[PDB]
């Protein structure tokens, strides 16, 4: 997506 | 003389086992507090990634 998961590292 | 390396707010940090104060068991994580010179700082790591000296400290705080 990369989900970037944004890692969000959250 | 054990080091503990943890991510705080997406920022990498670490500190000596000595400098630590409070160690709580929070599910799969070890939550804790330490003395960063004058101030108090807070942090946590997963129980899986933890050095043995930390986990000993945790068993000691459970009596």
């Amino acid at each position: 997506t990369x989900x970037x998961x944004x890692x969000x590292x959250x | 003389m054990v080091k503990v390396k943890f991510k705080y707010k997406g920022e990498e940090k670490e500190v000596d086992t000595s400098k630590i104060k409070k160690v709580w068991r929070a599910g799969k994580a070890v939550s804790f507090t330490y003395d960063d010179n004058g101030k108090t700082g807070r942090g946590a790591v997963s129980e899986k990634d933890a050095p043995k000296e930390l986990l000993d400290m945790l068993a000691r705080a459970e009596r």
